[PDB]
């Protein structure tokens, strides 16, 4: 009930304050590479980001109104999408490079994966040219959490998700209206943002396939939580 | 279930 | 280029004019995997030929280089097949109308491993379309959007914007408020994320079907499939 | 070459 009561400015305010921190990797420039080390680094990094993501989700308006079973499902579905849009957001001001961590800044010339890399690069490039705002980003990330697993007894729950989804929509429009955008510009920008979500979904799916391949090839370890998350998709 | 835990706790 | 000079009504009528026909399957209820995948593969193969000529009639598409046209079709084909499937399945809750003579429900998708999950998602999307009361004019706008957006990573952006204008135009004509307009718009576009998901999961299923070599894939399907693998 | 190359013509 709390989520639907909030104003658009209160919604934004709430999402901003729920923002997880930017974590560091264990990268060391004086340390050798290979595919093992890098994927190990990113796995380690992702695993710690998950713990922050889980507590971030609980602060997303309406998320705790859901059953634990539903919360689990949404996260299992969305976790990589959410990491990736995080990755893309903080990589904006670094064209042609991905900022996995403040101390882990990678180009395409250190890969192999290279296509997932390029896709993330394109998406970042898209955010940059759109001049994506922080308030827009947090709205987008929350939408991903609620939307991505909603179309997979009672629910009820499902319709409640559509209400808060609908409330994040006027919020976005509300944001674009104060920016000085005309109605036509608002609709168009809204559409541009939401179409990006299809690409983020696509990258997530291609990513899981690479991750599942990585697990079966038992090359460098996945954490217990990351394994459980990955198994949900397989 | 690890994820189930962390949501609870 | 000519696409941008078009009005909304003109955009709508061109897209409706480009619509592929609803094809039929072969004239016994499938349950095994060989029978089901056989019928679906034959159907998709024929549908693909119509999709290609449809796509050339989507305004803006022909203005692209051949290689870009190839890329976008390779990227989007299963998405476009799937939103077509989901659309014509609207008036048949709990079932998928692959063809007017091929109505499939959950129970047959129960066999062939890894199918009933993708089946359920398609059913859920169809139902979602039905509850939103999706209109045919909106549907062809969405289909066009999938074609132009799915493999897009300036011209395409402008055309994508033009289609957004068209969607809004349709909702306004339907008597919707401004708030209802951008709310409905967001709802439609969010379903596109799910259609993408179903496509990707479908794609690995088809890959699994190929390697096991139970059903003969057409050369066209094999090429469309390997563009992802 | 690709079959799609051919079909997108005529
Ligand atoms: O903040 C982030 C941290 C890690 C990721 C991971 C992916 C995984 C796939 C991938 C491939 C190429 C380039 C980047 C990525 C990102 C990732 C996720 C899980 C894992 O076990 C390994 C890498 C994405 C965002
Ligand atoms: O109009 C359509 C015709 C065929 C399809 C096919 C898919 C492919 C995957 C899949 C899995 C479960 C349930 C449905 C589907 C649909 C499909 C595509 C190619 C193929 O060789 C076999 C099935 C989708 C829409």
């Amino acid at each position: 009930s709390l989520a639907l009561s909030l104003t658009a400015d209160q919604m934004v305010s709430a999402l901003l304050d729920a923002e997880p921190p930017i974590l560091y990797s264990e990268y060391d420039p004086t340390r050798p590479f290979s595919e093992a080390s890098m994927m190990g680094l990113l796995t380690n990094l992702a695993d710690r980001e998950l713990v922050h993501m889980i507590n971030w989700a609980k602060r997303v308006p309406g998320f705790v109104d859901l059953t634990l079973h539903d919360q689990v499902h949404l996260l299992e579905c969305a976790w990589l999408e959410i990491l990736m849009i995080g990755l893309v957001w903080r990589s904006m001001e670094h064209p042609g490079k991905l900022l996995f961590a403040p101390n882990l800044l990678l180009d395409r010339n250190q890969g192999k994966m290279v296509e997932i890399f390029d896709m993330l690069l394109a998406t970042s490039s898209r955010f940059r040219m759109m001049n994506l705002q922080g308030e827009e980003f947090v709205c987008l990330k929350s939408i991903i959490l609620l939307n991505s697993g909603v179309y997979t007894k009672s629910l009820e729950e499902k319709d409640h998700i559509h209400r808060v989804l609908d409330k994040i929509t006027d919020t976005l429009i509300h944001l674009m209206a104060k920016a000085g955008l005309t109605l036509q510009q608002q609709h168009q920008r809204l559409a541009q943002l939401l179409l990006i979500l299809s690409h983020i979904r696509h990258m997530s799916n291609k990513g899981m396939e690479h991750l599942y391949s990585m697990k079966c090839k038992n090359v460098v370890p996945l954490s217990d939580l990351l394994l459980e998350m990955l198994d949900a998709h397989r | 279930k690890i994820l189930h835990r962390l949501l609870q706790d």
